[PDB]
């Protein structure tokens, strides 16, 4: 506390000598770390470089679970200073030049640039200048303007459609920035968003080219372009967009075309767009008041999303967590209980398809937070142990033994019967 | 557009770009770069502090394409004059930005007697080589189809198989139930 | 003066072309009318097999009448709205309605979409004969067209039964005028 | 002079709600230097434009360089030099509303000038610094000219 | 059971704020409330107002002779004014 | 944001306009009211029997109205529970 | 009912609605022809 008082005094009276003398005494005594170093880290080159290197090495050691932990501090240190952000993005782009294992480096760069944008600092045009957009100045200017203003305009989209549909399309990887695609999904999926009908075909073609059209690159050289997923994919995108953005139509009509819905929901970009549309559509609190099914079709589509693609599992988990954490004070508790039971079924399905660890951790956190009814937890664990069979991995048993350790499960699920899931799991371990 | 002298230009630069709290170069730098100031930086660049150099160099890219087109030679001159500063930050930034006015892109050269860059590149490359199978798929891979993902980062690698299932989960039951309901409703 | 002299250049008219739909709105109107007829038939058959829960405060017949009238009014309103959407900015009925010079939305609805239900004394066409409005119907028919619902528009023309029903509906207006004038003149004289 | 505001705009979008009127088109434009938004109604029948066009927009108090501040009545027989000789589209109207992010304590950083050219509306939304010649209930000339660059 | 010349009673929920219960909240808002009301088919006004759980302040009678007999001459004047206003402004017209 | 001169002009205009709204002595308000009430009566056509007949029952005090009724308001907690009504 | 009893009726109302639309433009000749019918005009042609 007294060291903090010295820091405050030195800030308030920089001219005074004793404050500088105390700062240097603190540095010599070994307490230089407690001295302000968030901005000092940016002004130092080699120490910041070594911190970045160690943080990224730890990130790649521990997987995504450790990347989620190391990302905040590392991103704040990098993006607090613009020069540090520029140098960091430069080294990430240089490392990502290699086609072998460069996906992780590109993801790191995307996380850094997203964090920088979330702080009100715009450097998307810098990233475009980093890439091979020199041969296509029109595309670079268009994308820079679109990302700078953060909206979707018909003029730049028309320009991009004209050039990409032409005989010499620009690098597709340039338009594969997550921010642009997120804005595009906001435009064509979120209810209440209006788009030009006369350019909707161009929008769909741009999205299809960015998502489904594939290119071969060797030594950063364009070799061949596969455009097979361009007609059926674009038609599926159009049909799904029409279904999602026609909010006047009831959910019954959407279920009536379930065959086409399932046929189109089997593509990754389309499936993720469907989940996003459901996300905004149900994000309205009044949707549950207008939702008259205990086990609705939206959750079935969520199950289909979980089954279809493995990479979309974190998004399904986030949507389910958003739904479950939503505590409602405007509906009867019974419908809330039914919705939570159905969400438990959905997240059991997520667990079944291999997405076990985050679901189990979320259940453990909820049980230790007492935000879930004991009946809900009992039914969830009963169904989990009903569907699953031995053997079980070390991580699963390590995460699930404390789950049974809670009395709220031992005193409820344990029943007198030949097939007792809790007793069976205790005995087998 | 007055001719601002070297001491006066340095005072102006350290007043407009003197915000140490604003480590981010403000968008106003787009309007802070004119012909006269860039021309007169030829003499006041010696007295600028390193933070001022970094802020100005980072703001040099936030310019319109037409402005860069009409202000080429002065910007080449300022880049070559920045390439003679004590801070290697300015040297490297000017070296890469020398190609910005020509093609609109940034040069890519590293490991040129840059020990921090050398260590970072070497360790990150060797770590990626160690964990090439366990890569970090970017967000667009969540959007890319099968062929695009295989071409970019290889075919999808399934996670660890925790266990096996004896009873079909109720999600399949819900799927079948709602398929039957949709068949009944549509027909 | 100024507006009338500019109208010599702009001009204004109304004709047959302003009373025509796009042949796609006609399909929507026909489908809506068919759905309304099916719903009324379903209500009638459910009444015949005695599955109506009586309204808490009213007789069974009156709630049957309420169901029929609600269905018919909903159908008429939907058809009118669909007709209004179809009108272009060049339409003369729309121009004369939005300015408020003459006409109303229901006028365009009746001209284009459907005339609607005819009513006497606030109720549907009564059983003038024994349990049928006209000899052309069967006894105890509570269907839409039997009790005085006009399913055609003024452009498409009225069939003889609905023409006679419309005449019945229109007679009451003249009768009401002829009695109300003399009724209210005395009230006004007493007040003054 | 009397140049209240000058900049280069590019047509980022044409009327997004649809063609309410056939002869009049709505335009949403962005700036290049000052980065301010523009909404304008134009007579598309006589001065047709399409997406991606760029133009110089010079809002001026008077058409005469000497700034003699004409009354504002139509006198076609005037041989004095005018700015309209170097512009393709000229409109004359009055500014009728000035908005801003004004707080009860400190000033406003963003302004929004609304002008009506006898029915055709224009809103210029930008930072407060570039909008200082706009005072409500004053006459304004449009003076836009397309660019071939 | 019941009171004579009361043929039947309708249970009603006022969807218009005129017959709704309006009470000023603690922070100044008006916040019109919705409460059940009864619409009879006869006139007592004396054995009805004496009934328990029946509001003796907001209960009207729609009949001016009975209101004159029960409440007075100013009350009948106010009731007559309200009846005239209702019967004139039902169609949507307005009279000063 | 009115200025001082504008405020003085506003006060003067209000004081001038109010005096012109005073009722003129000698105005035959009875005949005017009779006409202004008889005019809408010529332009008007659960069951409460509004319109001209209701106006006739009100104007001619009659002890036998067609549809007399009361609007009974529940006093306390019974105004919410349906069965308690 | 403290409101006017006289308004604009029939085709004058329709023509004044069609005349004040955003897309109504007049040449000089028709402008002078219309201005000839103003009783209270001051004789000054407004700037277009």
């Amino acid at each position: 506390t007294w060291r903090d008082l010295f820091y405050k005094l030195a800030e308030a009276h920089p001219d005074c000598l004793m404050l500088n003398f105390t700062v240097k005494l603190i540095s010599d005594a070994g307490y230089q770390g407690e001295i302000t170093s968030v901005s000092t880290a940016c002004q130092q080159l080699e120490v910041f470089s070594r911190v970045l290197r160690t943080s990224l090495a730890t990130i790649l050691d521990g997987g995504e679970e450790n990347l989620e932990k190391n990302l905040p501090e590392f991103a704040k240190m990098v993006c607090h200073g613009e020069h540090t952000y520029l140098f960091a993005q430069a080294m990430m782009s240089v490392l990502a030049q290699e086609e072998q294992g460069g996906s992780a480096v590109r993801r790191i760069a995307q996380e850094v640039q997203r964090f920088a944008q979330e702080k009100g600092h715009d450097a998307s045009q810098i990233t475009l200048a980093l890439g091979t957009a020199a041969s296509y100045p029109r595309a670079c200017q268009a994308l820079g303007a679109m990302l700078s203003k953060g909206a979707l305009n018909p003029a730049d989209i028309t320009v991009l459609f004209k050039m990409f549909t032409s005989m010499d399309p620009p690098p597709v990887e340039l338009i594969r920035v997550p921010a642009f695609l997120d804005l595009f999904m906001q435009s064509l999926f979120k209810p209440g968003a209006r788009i030009n009908q006369d350019h909707k075909h161009k929008y769909i073609h741009i999205l299809a080219y960015a998502a489904s059209v594939v290119e071969t690159w060797k030594k950063n050289k364009r070799v061949s372009i596969n455009k097979d997923e361009l007609k059926s994919t674009s038609k599926a995108v159009e049909t799904v967009h029409n279904l999602c953005c026609n909010e006047n139509k009831g959910a019954s009509e959407l279920v009536a075309e379930l065959s086409t819905l399932y046929q189109c929901i089997r593509f990754p970009v389309v499936a993720m767009g469907v989940l996003k549309w459901v996300d905004w559509t149900v994000s309205e609190p009044r949707y549950f008041q207008l939702q008259t099914d205990h086990t609705p079709v939206h959750l079935a589509l969520l199950d289909e999303i979980s089954t279809c693609h493995q990479l979309l599992h974190p998004q399904v988990l986030q949507l389910l967590v958003k739904l479950f954490e939503t505590e409602h004070s405007q509906l009867d508790v019974m419908e809330q209980l039914e919705l939570k039971k159905t969400l438990l079924d959905r997240m059991v399905h997520l667990l079944s398809r291999g997405y076990v660890l985050p679901v189990v951790s979320y259940i453990r956190k909820c049980l230790e937070k007492l935000d879930t009814d004991i009946s809900l937890i009992r039914y969830f664990v009963t169904e989990v142990l009903d569907v699953i069979a031995p053997p079980y991995t070390s991580d699963f048993v390590q995460l699930f033994l404390p789950i049974l350790e809670n009395d709220s499960i031992a005193g409820t699920i344990k029943t007198e019967g030949e097939h007792d899931p809790v007793t069976e799991f205790i005995a087998h371990c | 557009m007055a001719s601002m002298r070297e001491s006066d230009t340095g005072l102006w630069l350290h007043n407009k770009l003197g915000a140490t709290d604003e480590l981010w170069a403000p968008p106003s730098i787009a309007s802070l770069l004119t012909a006269a100031v860039i021309d007169n930086i030829r003499l006041c660049f010696h007295g600028l502090s390193s933070a001022v150099k970094l802020k100005l160099l980072l703001g040099t890219l936030h310019l319109p394409r037409r402005t860069v087109d009409e202000m080429k030679g002065a910007l080449m001159e300022i880049i070559q004059l920045a390439s003679l500063d004590s801070d290697p930050w300015v040297l490297m930034v000017a070296d890469i930005l020398k190609s910005f006015p020509d093609t609109g892109s940034l040069n890519l050269e590293l490991e040129e007697q840059n020990p921090n860059v050398q260590d970072i590149l070497g360790e990150l490359r060797e770590k990626v080589g160690e964990c090439e199978a366990s890569a970090m798929l970017p967000l667009e891979c969540q959007y890319l189809n099968k062929n695009a993902l295989t071409t970019l980062a290889g075919p999808l690698t399934p996670p660890v198989k925790h266990f096996q299932l004896k009873r079909k989960p109720k999600s399949a039951t819900l799927r079948a139930e709602l398929l039957q309901k949709s068949t009944e409703t549509a027909q | 003066t100024v507006i009338n002299n500019w109208l010599l250049i702009e001009g204004h008219t109304i004709g047959i072309g302003d009373s025509i739909a796009d042949s796609k709105t006609y399909q929507d109107i026909q489908n809506t009318i068919k759905k309304a007829k099916q719903d009324v038939i379903e209500v009638i058959e459910k009444a015949h097999n005695n599955e109506l829960e009586p309204t808490p405060g009213n007789t069974l017949r009156q709630t049957f009448e309420n169901q029929v009238n609600r269905i018919l009014n909903d159908a008429r309103d939907k058809t009118g709205s669909s007709a209004q959407k179809s009108l272009s900015e060049y339409n003369n009925f729309k121009s004369m309605v939005v300015s408020g010079a003459k006409g109303s939305k229901i006028n365009i609805s009746q001209v284009i979409a459907v005339v609607g239900q005819q009513n006497v004394e606030g109720k549907r066409i009564p059983f003038g004969f024994k349990h049928r409005t006209l000899p052309h119907f069967i006894k105890d028919d509570y269907g839409p067209e039997s009790r005085g619902f006009v399913e055609n528009s003024y452009l498409a023309g009225l069939t003889p039964t609905e023409f006679f029903f419309h005449a019945m509906g229109g007679r009451e207006g003249l009768i009401d005028t002829a009695v109300k004038t003399a009724e209210t003149g005395y009230i006004q004289r007493r007040l003054i | 002079a009397g140049i209240l505001f000058e900049d280069i705009f590019d047509v980022k979008d044409i009327d997004p709600e649809g063609k309410k009127f056939d002869r009049v088109s709505r335009l949403h434009c962005e700036s290049e230097s000052f980065k301010m938004d523009l909404i304008l109604d134009v007579n598309i029948q006589i001065y047709p434009v399409d997406l991606g066009d760029k133009f110089r927009l010079v809002i001026a108090s008077t058409l005469y360089e000497d700034g003699t501040l004409d009354d504002g009545e139509y006198n076609p027989t005037d041989d004095r030099p005018s700015r309209a000789d170097q512009f393709e589209y000229v409109m004359y109207g009055k500014v009728y509303r000035i908005e801003g992010d004004e707080t009860s304590t400190e000033a406003a950083t963003r302004l929004s000038a609304y002008v009506s050219y006898g029915g055709l509306l224009m809103r210029l939304q930008g930072d407060a610094n570039n909008l200082h010649g706009f005072e409500v209930d004053s006459r304004v000339y449009l003076l836009m000219k397309k660019l071939a660059f | 059971q019941g009171i004579e010349q009361i043929s039947k009673v309708y249970m009603h929920l006022p969807q218009t704020d005129n017959k709704k219960k309006i009470i000023i909240t603690e922070d100044g808002e008006f916040k019109a409330l919705q409460e059940w009301i009864l619409e009879t088919d006869g006139v007592s006004l004396m054995r009805v107002l004496s009934e328990k759980d029946v509001d003796p302040v907001r209960t009207t009678s729609n009949d001016i002779v009975e209101i004159f007999t029960v409440l007075g001459i100013e009350a009948v004047r106010k009731a007559l004014e309200r009846e005239l206003y209702h019967v004139i402004s039902f169609d949507g017209s307005y009279v000063n | 944001r009115l200025s001082g001169e504008a405020f003085d002009w506003l006060l003067g205009e209000i004081e001038s306009k109010f005096n012109q709204a005073i009722a003129h002595p000698g105005e035959m308000v009875g005949a005017l009211a009779a006409q202004s009430l008889g005019e809408p009566a010529t332009q008007m056509t659960k069951n409460v029997t509004l319109g001209v007949p209701r106006l006739k029952e009100l104007i001619n005090i009659s002890k036998k109205p067609k549809t007399p009724s009361l609007t009974v308001f529940l006093l306390g907690q019974s105004a919410r529970d349906a069965e308690r009504a | 009912s403290n409101r006017p009893v006289m308004g604009i009726v029939q085709d004058t109302l329709t023509a004044v609605r069609k005349f004040t639309k955003r897309d109504v433009f007049l040449e000089r000749g028709e402008v002078m022809n219309l201005l000839m019918f103003l009783s209270t005009w001051d004789g000054k042609v407004p700037q277009p």
